[PDB]
């Protein structure tokens, strides 16, 4: 009843050859089933799997069935094309220069509107990479301090899924004149979080082909996207993981106010879906220090997490402290008003992971913001 | 005329109800967090116990 | 389920005409030898060593 | 390269141990003044047949 | 450097060639274009490319065969697929009529219009040849073209070349499956005139890789693709210990040297081990030990004869990839130990080593990723039942004629049907002398 | 760069070799207009195998078109792929065939074989490597018999290294549809004897047997009988013009086909006749060609393969397809029909593959079959020649246009002299 | 070093070892994969007890897996835990059970052995200190019965100097899933007598009471009740794939546990279980699971230790504790109940301990019993053998697949002759 069928791949460790399968959903009951595509036979038989919900669905997700990483790549069956099509939409986001610390509460806004966040990454634009996100305004005398705004500062930039995501999210975003937008008082994004015309809050495009070509000059498919503003190295560069419990229950945005509403300061956030290879690199100094170490490195894998670092200016309190103790439910007895102890709960549902050790930080931020993209 | 008509019985064919009930309480409790009782307890049952 | 109906009300029947076109109703007719085909797997079909344990150091 | 490659290894599996060690070393200090401050406010961890 | 130089003959032989030089370039690193992408790899540096692919100023790594074939449409399928930038246009010589599956146009009547031009391609080949190492002849006992325009390229390569290396892939004639009538007359009409000519001819069978990749590679609806690619990997196998290096580097003259006791009985029998198919390779161990105990199993030899029945004259052992040669001492004393090994008395030293450090690469295709391979071949007197049965086979057909008058009418004399069968004779003969133990 | 030059003669001939040529243009990607509209490479790679090339793309065949009478050759410029041939090689005659073997051969049908002549060497020379040529026509009538012999004997003697394939159509036992059957066609078998190289017997009852029975139509038509023989036609002639993996050509299979130079009578045929109805069904592969190929359903001579052992077979088939498959249901017909092979011939069966199936098909296998259970064919027509020869009957007419009357004694001593080594080779 | 073979016959048997190898895997650290994912380099002490290896560090399970069934093979294949068996040891046949003892054992059944053990002679030359054999299966029915027994057999004859551990499910005093199951456990059990070295009989109803009385659940499934089975075959092999003090193996469990070669029938046991509203109110400590052994609502198999003397108790803890509370424990369990425990073995209790603890849980233990209580068990079947055999019933279908009357004479005599010791040892 009710199939969701989809073409789903593998990297086999072992055979170094991509294996090509095919995933069957019932919502239903919660059930899983894949199916080989070369030699046509049964693979994991229809069976409950409740860590796979139904809102991860979507091509291009690497969804975790046992033990096994799947990225998704095509519809196939083209009844759940017609059905969980149209419902899921790409939307790009370009919180600008201006309110770019603000940018907790925008994301707040965002996954309160009812969002889907995928993938997140802040740069500075280039000369030629800012001058391909401006075609649509070109030879109108305006493009030179267009200019000195998106190479002013930082830009956060993501890709954000719902039905009539473009339409919904322009509702969201109000109309192109913040000047407009205050004389209308609608609480857009513009009105409550702008400036002026020049500098509004966020950049976004108005049709579908519009969405797919600056989805090209942003995050692109050949590697090469901007220089992912770090200054790896500033002599404190300790390093959070918002982990995919807390950007899928949503305090990814309640997360960042509290660390900005703290004298701390980020500058480096990437959202990058990981793999268990990468997943176990990076955990692989908890191998035997902490008794529960499988099933929290599998939470690592299971989902989207976010890495972000943070330089350390806030006196006598430290990013270590302001996370708190490792334990939610310790924390909450303790020092009620850490990261660990306002945002998460189970040990493993850390909101949270800074940089246990205080003499490596740049480590971890050279691997999350360097080594892997 | 045309829906499931029946008691249900929930059950899983898999064995995850014999996986969760032969895991104990004690360590899904510690799983979800350290456990704290009193000081008093725990000198009490460091001397006599 | 033919083309040329000999009993079909036509006045005029050239008994000439085979009452098929082709002998078969196959789509594709797919125009490939092997040696075209299963040699043709290096330009596409290419699965690499992708995912590599990045090393942390 | 190839004696490169096994040395990076090596590399990697010295920063581990010493890593590991560091770790070791301030999980128990950092349970140990957990429990100090634990006993100060009234409470304690319990410890199976403590 | 150390270079050889292929030549492929006829339908077979040209399309061993395709898939033998698609698994040749991407070994070397080598694009279908013609080019490399970049060197600095252990398959591309020098010496391991210049065994085939020779260079030019533009990149060009253009092939070191011959794709000699008496009709077109099958130089076509090469000179029209995905290899078509990579081979020189002369490098595959078509003719303009069949040969018919006749020995005769395949030797005596349509043989000389392409002879000349064959002799003068291979002339040049040989020229832009530093070390002439041998000459890999890959055809089949059936067909005319294989049959016949090999029957002659031995004798020419003789007169010209006669202190030269030349070492067959024969594709035997099957023992019951066969695809004509006349392959018992063009197989005893080719071994006849290629025995005094060929220095070592390893002996390939076709319903053997049949039940090979019927009951090893798991695919119960395959095709002649998958037929040869696994004798591409067979000659990847021969012709590497020249190429890379490894621990016992084994020379194209240490084979027929180690594989040939006799002037006559030069006929190894071939077979290879890891044959598995890439979603059963990963549950088995795989080790030196299983893998040459692999080859001496009676069901996986690359042509259908059983060593139950006769006696190992030589058997030479190829190991390749990331195998130590202290398992492979290990495994070669445990096959000598056991009883169904029964070699003759006059070699207790009978087993040849070459190590290679590559391991073997895999083809986008059935057979699996491995690091670890042996090829094995052995010289062994159990061919003699096939040969007898080919005689056999001759006799019926030839005691009252038949298709004698498409043989006679074409340029040969009736004598060569009685000579070749005399040789046939005396070289069962010969099989059966070299069987018995000494008693003297 | 080969080719076949197709030459049809009789009414009977116009009519398959239309058909034949309806089959190759549809196949290639011809329009009945001439030109090129198809959609692939590989069919016009060696469309001049069959189609000479001419300007403006405009490919035209190379058939020579022959008849006595001038209203099939209207019959063929008007029907559906009419305007595709040359005007100049519709050769006609404002005479008549005269249904005799006599008015053939020894009349102004030797007027004609001059222009004829004129216009096959007109296509020879216009080529570089000629395989050879294919006539076909009836052996029971006239022109296609009496001039066809003729027409053989005169290029056989212009060229004589070139293969001949003569599909001829026999008469059959069912019906008689001229009463000069037996006269006609024992004086076609005797120059067929030494003569051409490779003739196929196709008989006309069978024709109807396999379209009422196979096919499952209720009124087959001429159409039908001239598609089904035109497909064995193309299927003989496949490698030579369409790539694949073990390739074979004519003088291949006739090689490897007969044993002995008299012995050149097949028995042909195609065999994916499934039923449309039942089309979308069948689960077509490859042991069900090897059964619909080898039983004694689907023979287009009317005669029982079950009454003779077989001497050689053939197997085009036509394809992507796995030879496994092939050769292993080739054993297993021939070891479990081990009583129906003459055993001093081992390993009696051809195979060859092409990679590419006809058009509206997947999968396909031509049978080309010379077994001794072709002697029955002659036996008939042996008893039904001496039976009306006894008696002098319908003989002034042959008598008179100018042959003599020991010309029938010889025919019928060479046929069944044809008849002594096809009974004696079938039970050692 | 040490290894085991797990083989697996009939359904039921293939559905309990995938779920043991899924508990194996879950302890082991092996992934659904296969590529070891574990947290203490300890659980990769002793991975050749069970696992073999393969290219990559890859662990495929040294399992032969065989039914007569090609359905409960693809079941097992796409379980969760499926892909990480060999391929090869997927030894299957296209042919019926049909619950059947002789179509498993003098027929069909016996028409795939050679290949079953063509796999097992590999996998136990593939060796260097094989320990034994353990077999999963149901004791009615086919398959796991019928082939079985014939498996037991060849292995014994072939391999006489390791333990053959049988895990095997007895059938049950309620409910029967096969009216012929006292057939098929006579004549399996006749086998088991003089063949395996020790046995598990592992009865449904008392493998269920323990849901109900003890774990309190309300609908388990098959899923759930061979879980407690895997947590059994996983306690007994224990001591020789992880360390612990005062180790004990298969072999040393045997001679502590098997007074006479005859009666090796046992009782399993899994006792740190308690329902999920009475985990958190429970004080789990030694002395309450040597109570929650010794309570006649835990074991797996319906036979009453207050029904007969206890002849050997074994008991393999797994955990962290002390040596004198388990010492004492097991004294005072002598001292308490020394009526049903018997004089002429002083000391009738076999103790061993090990380290670590099952996943989930902080200390466990695994009871083994031999008592004269499987007399009830062998004699109830005995009784429903001697109703179903005095009328023939059910019979014609062994008769005329090949089996005889004598010999199952000889298999009730047998049993009767088995039943004997059990009850003069009773009253010695
Ligand atoms: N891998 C592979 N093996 C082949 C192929 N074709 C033929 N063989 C083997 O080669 C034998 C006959 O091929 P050939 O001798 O080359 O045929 P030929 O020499 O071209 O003879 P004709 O074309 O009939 O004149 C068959 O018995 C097959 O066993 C092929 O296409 N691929
Ligand atoms: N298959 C087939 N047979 C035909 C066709 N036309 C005629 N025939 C057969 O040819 C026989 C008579 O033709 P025939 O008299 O020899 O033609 P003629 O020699 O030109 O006078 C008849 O028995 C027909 O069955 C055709 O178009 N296809
Ligand atoms: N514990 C347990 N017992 C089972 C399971 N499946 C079947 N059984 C038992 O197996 C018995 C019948 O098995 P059987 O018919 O002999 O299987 P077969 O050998 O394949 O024919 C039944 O009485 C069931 O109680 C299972 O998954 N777990």
């Amino acid at each position: 009843s009710e199939r969701f069928v989809f073409i789903a791949e593998w990297y086999d460790p072992n055979a170094s050859l991509f294996r090509r399968y095919e995933l069957l959903f019932y919502p239903g009951d919660g059930s899983v089933e894949m199916h080989d595509v070369k030699n046509h036979r049964t693979f994991l038989k229809r069976t409950k799997y409740e860590d796979l919900h139904l809102e991860d669905l979507f091509i291009g997700n690497k969804v975790n069935v046992f033990s096994r990483q799947l990225v998704l790549i095509d519809y196939g069956d083209q009844y759940t094309a017609r059905q969980l099509g149209s419902k899921k939409e790409k939307t790009l986001a370009l919180i600008k220069p201006d309110a770019v610390s603000k940018a907790g509460e925008i994301i707040e806004i965002i996954n309160k509107a009812g969002f889907t966040l995928t993938k997140l990454k802040m740069m500075t634009l280039s000369r030629k990479e800012a001058t391909d996100f401006h075609i649509d305004h070109q030879s109108r005398p305006f493009l030179n301090e267009l200019i000195q705004f998106i190479t002013s500062g930082p830009i956060i930039a993501m890709e954000i899924l719902r039905d009539d995501a473009i339409c919904e999210w322009k509702k969201l975003l109000g109309p192109a004149n913040s000047g407009l937008a205050r004389t209308d008082a609608p609480g857009s994004i513009r009105a409550v979080f702008g400036t002026d015309g020049i500098r509004n809050a966020a950049h976004g495009p108005d049709s579908l082909s519009c969405a797919a070509r600056e989805m090209e000059l942003f995050f692109p498919s050949s590697g090469v996207c901007g220089p992912a503003n770090t200054a790896k190295f500033t002599n404190c560069t300790t390093c959070c993981i918002v982990k995919p419990h807390a950007i899928s229950e949503g305090l990814l945005g309640k997360i960042l106010m509290a660390i900005r509403d703290a004298g701390f300061e980020i500058s480096a956030m990437q959202m990058f879906n990981m793999d268990r290879v990468n997943v176990e690199e990076f955990y692989e100094v908890y191998k035997g220090v902490v008794s529960e170490y499988n099933e929290m490195v599998t939470e690592m894998y299971s989902g989207p997490c976010v890495a972000m670092e943070i330089q350390q200016t806030n006196p006598t309190m430290t990013f270590r402290e302001f996370c708190g103790p490792a334990d939610p439910e310790i924390a909450r007895h303790l020092r009620p008003g850490t990261l660990r102890a306002i945002f998460g709960k189970t040990k493993i549902q850390n909101a949270v992971h800074c940089t246990d050790l205080p003499e490596d930080g740049l480590l971890e931020v050279q691997y999350f913001f360097k080594i892997l993209d | 005329r045309f829906n499931l008509y029946g008691v249900p019985t929930p059950h899983t064919n898999d064995g995850r109800n014999m996986a969760k009930t032969l895991h104990w309480l004690h360590e899904l409790q510690m799983k979800r967090g350290a456990k704290i009782e009193s000081k008093r307890a725990d000198d009490f049952k460091e001397k006599f116990q | 389920p033919k083309d040329y109906d000999i009993e079909g009300p036509e006045e005029v029947k050239k008994l000439c005409n085979s009452t098929y076109c082709r002998l078969g109703t196959h789509e594709p007719t797919v125009w490939k030898s092997e040696t075209h085909e299963k040699m043709a797997q290096v330009y596409l079909n290419t699965e690499f060593t992708e995912i590599k344990s990045k090393a942390l150091l | 390269q190839n004696t490169v490659v096994q040395e990076l290894a090596l590399a990697n599996k010295q920063l581990l141990m010493v890593r590991q060690a560091a770790l070791h070393q301030l999980f128990e200090k950092e349970h140990r003044q957990y429990q100090q401050e634990l006993n100060q406010m009234g409470k304690a961890f319990y410890v199976e047949r403590l | 450097q150390r270079e050889c130089i292929s030549v492929h003959v006829g339908q077979a032989g040209v399309q061993i060639g395709n898939a033998c030089w698609e698994l040749y370039c991407l070994e070397h690193g080598i694009q279908p274009d013609g080019q490399m992408p970049s060197d600095k790899t252990i398959g591309g540096g020098d010496d391991s490319f210049n065994t085939f692919f020779s260079e030019t100023g533009a990149g060009k790594h253009v092939p070191r065969a011959v794709f000699v074939d008496l009709e077109p449409t099958v130089i076509d399928e090469v000179r029209t697929g995905t290899y078509r930038q990579l081979f020189h246009p002369e490098q595959l010589i078509t003719g303009k009529e069949d040969a018919a599956n006749n020995y005769a146009r395949g030797h005596y009547t349509i043989g000389k219009e392409l002879i000349d031009l064959v002799l003068d391609r291979i002339r040049k080949l040989a020229d832009q040849c530093t070390g002439l190492q041998g000459f890999l002849i890959f055809h089949s006992f059936g067909g005319g073209t294989g049959s016949g325009f090999t029957s002659l390229l031995m004798e020419r390569l003789s007169v010209d070349y006669g202190k030269k290396s030349k070492l067959e892939f024969s594709i035997y004639p099957a023992p019951q499956v066969s695809t004509a009538v006349v392959e018992p007359y063009n197989s005893i009409l080719t071994t006849h005139t290629t025995l005094e000519h060929s220095d070592c001819a390893f002996m390939v069978d076709n319903e053997a890789i049949y039940d090979i990749c019927r009951r090893n590679l798991d695919i119960e609806r395959p095709t002649y693709t998958n037929l040869n690619r696994l004798i591409s990997q067979i000659v990847s196998s021969i012709t590497a210990s020249l190429r890379f290096d490894g621990a016992l580097n084994v020379d194209l003259t240490e084979f027929q040297t180690n594989l040939v006791p006799y002037p006559r009985i030069h006929f190894p029998l071939a077979t290879y081990a890891p044959v598995i198919s890439a979603e059963k390779a990963y549950h088995e161990q795989l080790s030196v030990a299983e893998i040459t105990n692999a080859c001496f199993e009676p069901a996986n030899q690359m042509v259908k004869c059983d060593p139950r029945h006769g006696k190992y004259m030589a058997c030479c052992l190829l190991y390749r990839g990331d195998v130590v040669p202290k398992d492979v001492n290990a495994a070669i004393a445990a096959i000598k130990t056991k009883r169904s090994i029964q070699f003759v008395d006059w070699c207790p030293t009978g087993f040849k080593v070459g190590i290679n450090y590559q391991p073997p690469t895999v083809v986008p295709g059935d057979l699996a990723k491995v690091q670890r391979a042996v090829c094995m071949l052995s010289n062994t007197t159990a061919i003699a039942e096939a040969w007898a049965r080919l005689d056999h086979k001759f006799d019926l057909m030839y005691a009252k004629r038949a298709f004698v008058h498409w043989y006679v009418g074409e340029g040969m004399e009736e004598g060569e049907f009685s000579e070749a069968r005399e040789d046939m004779a005396a070289l069962e003969k010969d099989y059966e002398e070299v069987g018995m133990d000494s008693v003297e | 760069m080969r080719e076949i030059v197709h030459l049809q003669a009789g009414q009977c001939g116009n009519q398959i070799g239309a058909k034949f040529w309806e089959v190759i243009s549809d196949e290639h990607g011809i329009d009945p207009t001439g030109t090129y509209h198809g959609d692939s490479d590989l069919q016009l790679e060696r469309i001049n195998v069959y189609y000479n090339e001419a300007t403006g793309g405009k490919y035209v065949p190379r058939a020579v078109l022959v008849d006595l009478e001038p209203g099939t050759m209207d019959s063929v410029r008007s029907g559906p792929f009419g305007q595709i041939f040359r005007p100049d090689n519709f050769v006609f005659g404002q005479s008549g065939a005269g249904n005799n073997w006599a008015k053939g051969h020894y009349t102004e049908g030797a007027e004609l074989v001059d222009s004829v002549l004129d216009v096959v060497r007109k296509e020879a020379e216009s080529c570089d490597c000629l395989q050879g040529f294919q006539l076909t026509h009836s052996l029971g009538g006239g022109t296609g018999s009496g001039m066809g012999t003729l027409l053989i004997s005169k290029i056989r003697e212009e060229y004589p290294d070139r293969i001949m394939n003569t599909f001829s159509v026999v008469p059959s036992p069912k019906v008689s549809d001229t009463v000069v059957e037996p006269y006609n066609a024992t004086l076609s078998v005797h120059q067929l004897v030494e003569n051409t190289d490779e003739t196929y017997c196709i008989d006309n009852e069978a024709l109807y047997d396999i379209c009422f029975r196979t096919l499952k139509l209720t009124t087959p038509t001429y159409g039908d009988l001239n598609h089904l023989v035109s497909a064995t036609m193309s299927g003989v002639t496949t490698c030579l013009r369409f790539p694949g993996q073990l390739n074979a050509d004519l003088r291949k299979l006739a090689v490897n086909m007969v044993p002995f130079p008299r012995l050149h009578f097949f028995m042909p045929g195609f065999a994916p006749l499934t039923s449309r109805g039942s089309q979308q069904y069948r689960a077509l592969t490859v042991p069900e060609l090897t059964q619909q190929m080898f039983d004694a359903k689907n023979m287009m001579a009317a005669c029982d393969p079950r009454h003779g052992r077989y001497l050689t077979v053939a197997a085009v088939f036509r394809g992507r397809m796995s030879m496994k498959e092939v050769d292993e249901q080739m054993l297993n017909v021939q070891n479990k029909n081990s009583s129906y092979f003459v055993e001093w011939i081992p390993n009696n069966v051809k195979t060859a593959v092409c990679d590419i199936p006809p058009r509206g098909l997947k999968m396909s296998a031509t049978f080309i079959g010379n077994s001794t259970a072709i002697q029955e064919l002659f036996k008939r027509i042996s008893e039904q020649f001496t039976a009306m020869f006894r008696r002098k009957a319908f003989l002034h007419w042959y008598t008179g246009e100018g042959m003599d009357e020991m010309e029938f004694t010889e025919a019928e001593s060479n046929m069944n002299d044809l008849g002594n080594p096809v009974v004696t080779r079938g039970a050692c």
